[PDB]
């Protein structure tokens, strides 16, 4: 729709993915 | 900051996973170290 | 840099909340 | 936060799916 | 095409990418 | 909410993948496990 | 939380899994001391 | 939906071609 | 260069970000 | 439910084990205990 | 589903590994007991 | 718990296997100890 | 705290298995020692 | 908001994302 | 800053992406 | 549509990427198995 | 440091998990080497 | 009760083997012990 | 098809670098 | 099921190989007990 | 401590099975004796 | 460059991280391996 | 190639800083 | 240190075994050696 | 397929590995009972 | 096209991560072979 | 294929590591067999 | 360095449990040995 | 390269890890070895 | 049946053993009884 | 094949030690049989 | 070629190994086979 | 060096025990010696 | 080369343990052929 | 060949202890031999 609703999606998008890699990298033994 | 907003939204979100995943966890370790236990201590009596 | 501090700390966050798993599961295994 | 909410419900459905098969397998598994 | 043809992409992309790595998470013994 | 939409399909989406994973699973289980009983048993009457 | 329907079956899943678990375990348990203690104590009895 | 569709369909599609190399390299382990 | 350029190339990209994902989901014994 | 079968299956093949392992079982122990019986007596009686 | 022939493949060359399997368990196992038993009854028969 | 109910029914099967074993032990002791002294008191008299 | 639950349940376990092993171990145990010591009595004063 | 605000925002997220790959792949033993 | 910019950075952000998760892909054993 | 285009092109890669671990995994199975069953039969004839 | 509470909630925990795991170490080794010890003991004691 | 039977068998065995050693034994000593009488008697005679 | 044909390429070049890692360690791991 | 199969193979391997030992031992306790009762029963009558 | 009971039981046993061993001792000593005396004044006086 | 700006922050971050993880990894690698050499050698002295 | 550069330094970064962890744990590991 | 503790408790535990075994030796030494010295001095004497 | 060219290879090792194995069984067996009752046969006839 | 710059300059950087990573797992399998072949080869001459 | 050229330089790479361990698993495996038989060989030969 | 201090710590425990195990080595064995010996030399002068 | 200091460091490192592991494998080896050879010689020299 | 084969040729050996062992303890009986009848009858006849 | 060069030269090794082994049994049981009939022969003729 | 060194420097560490420890095996083994080849003449010629 | 001490110490309780075993065969000796020469003289005496 | 010299050393420790065995061994040794030959040549002189 | 020296030395050895018994069997049979005939002869003259 806006550039600023663009750029506070993608924002959310990478916070959630980061926790998401973050999971994984401490759940390696 | 918009960043700020998602990160502490992600905190409250994190602790409802923690909290499942740890509800989970306790009982499964209780499950498999028992029955290792028991498989280790039958054969010790031998 | 805001984005850049606030997704590592998710990450950090990430990480130190599954360790605490990964180190019980760990310890209590190898402790029987 | 609509997206992120979603995106984290996502992430939590795929482990909760898969970790089902994770755990009949590993208590199978030491089991036998 | 448009902002929004865009914004909706990028949100089914962000969900189908959660949902692989919470995959990779839980296959984790 | 168009966030709330995709979580819908993925969930349809995800019931397929887990059925297939279910189907696979349980035939692959049932042949390792039966192998290691089969090679522990026969050992085990020596 | 749109995925607490996910947890909640995993967890009514988990507790029959721990079942299927120590039912298999005390049957091959079982099997295996009583072969061993017989052979051990055929030998003692000469 | 379209892009939904597709993207699942290629995580389907890449878990399918690699379980294939683990099953067979898992079984054969073992079976030795 | 056009909104339809980037739409087309985040597809490709998408897909072939999906598959990778499913080689690393799949490879865990 | 596919547990439910992986399950019973694994029920079943650990069952059709257990048998066959102590019908060997019997048969190479009567023979170890014979040998060893027969080698014990014949020189006592000699 | 577009995948859906890729799932079929799988499954159908599942079986055919397990049957692989079986096969080589079965001439490993057989060779590994037959060697075991023949050096214990050579031994009990002096 | 499953536990208690499977180490219990171990304990009582090795009780049974001690029971026939002894039984074993004094028919082979008897016959043993019998022939021993018949030879030698057979020879003490005449 | 679900950790502490966890290892509280594990302690219990251990501590039943421990109790059950050692009274398997003194049955198993007296029957071994009791019939070494009667065969070799037996031998001695016949 | 700007275009270059997306630029700078979706290059701080691709350097901490490859950290995070980084370490996933430097834990695996 | 332009179209062409953002579409340039989105492609080498996805190669170096596609590496690391073949890396990852062939260090499970 | 784009992204069917895109999965269509995808499938024909894949298969370039399969065939290639295949040609691998074959090789280096067909090795380690090998040096497994060399070490596990000397150590067996002893 | 946004995610530094996090850090400090860990090393909290840890030191916590490390006496658990002390704690069941010594009870598990104490009565397997105990078991162990009596049996032997009881052999060279006749 | 599989361990039942061959005990069974097995102590039906040994009674087996007693009732021949029994018999093997009643003759070696009847001989021995007729040569010594024999000579003694004569000797005395003459 | 250009940044996913040169995408999947950058995919096979990492796993085929890195696999050269895996094998040699593998191999001789169990060869000791 | 090539598990049945197999196990039926191995019973039948044990069986035979308890054929040859039995054979063998009766030839070496023949000779055993032949020298012993042999010089016995010369010094005896001689 | 359990191990404390079963050594005081195991040594009560051993205690037990002495006694046994002595009567018995006694009986086949006097026996033996016995006769070796009557035949030994017989002859004398004779 | 915006991406030299964003590494260099990056490298501070990581300076944390890598820190934090030190100082967990450390004192866990001292518990783990102390439990592995505290049961090692109790064993060992046996 | 800015991005690139930089992008795959951070992954390099990485790598490095967690690889020393494993290879120190794998070595007292099988030290002990 | 609780492996100081536990180490110094399995010591303790192992000296009580050792004070046991020994009074159970001399128990059964003392009836070997004076069954046989019994049987040995009665036949020297008379 | 590669799939069926590796499972050939591998029971093509295999069988080779079984044929060599048995013939290193047979000379080491034949050596050791050769020496055992050779040492037994040299004492009895001596 | 932009992609083939892309996937050229990634072909030059990869070269240097490999020969990063060459270098270190050369020195550190160099090392944890060499201390699992020490332990393996001392314990071998026993 | 823009990355064929890396497959060919692992797929010459691969045949090469193969070679090296068969190589080294020779080694190992004719050191450990010879030491465990020498042993074997000379208690076997008093 | 986290890692020196990590080295030390360990180092440190490794050397406290050999010296606590080599202490329990001395006990055990003296007692095993020691009763050996006194019921060999018992049965020599006896 | 911006991370080749990273790199270094890394390297300088490794070589103070493998110094710090064949440090600990030499004094827990020789611990290992030693308690073992006591054992075996002490038996061995009655 | 390499098997077969082996329990054949061992049983071969055997009897070759049994043939060697006879002719020697002739010899050996020959020689003491024709010394004992050589002094008993110049004994008698003087 | 590596596999079978080696499989071969352990079986020659084994070979030669069979020699050596041989060699040193008739060394010894010479001397054994040796000392045993010159102590008996001396006996029987003077 | 840095594989090259990794297998070069594996080799020479294995090939130290493999010399020095049948140098240990030399001297241990001489030392076990003088003990017992000692006591078993020094009580032949006594 | 706590072996060499523990060695020291093994060797002093064997040389006590040697002194106590030579003590009571001197015993044991002079009794049965002194029996024989009595009855010896006063039957050659009468 | 830490692997070297500890090698050494344990050749060094299995030598010094060598010769504390070999003492031990002599004064057993002396003890046992001496109270043998003691009782023997008193019995054959008086 | 380490094996080939190894074995030589294990025999030189052997060969060393026979020459050792057969001095101190000759000295030992020559005195109780000269006792029995000295004995013998004086009282025939008597």
């Amino acid at each position: 729709a806006d550039f600023d609703t663009i750029y506070q999606a993608m924002i959310q998008i990478s916070v959630v993915l980061c926790f998401a890699l973050g999971i994984i990298a401490g759940g390696q033994r | 900051d918009p960043a700020k907003a998602a990160f502490n939204s992600l905190q409250a979100s994190a602790t409802e996973y923690i909290g499942y995943a740890w509800a989970m966890v306790v009982v499964i370790v209780g499950a498999t170290i028992g029955i290792k236990l028991f498989k280790k201590f039958t054969s010790k009596a031998s | 840099m805001s984005v850049l501090v606030y997704s590592f700390a998710s990450f950090v966050l990430g990480w130190c909340l599954r360790s605490g798993i990964t180190y019980f599961t760990r310890l209590m295994e190898t402790s029987s």
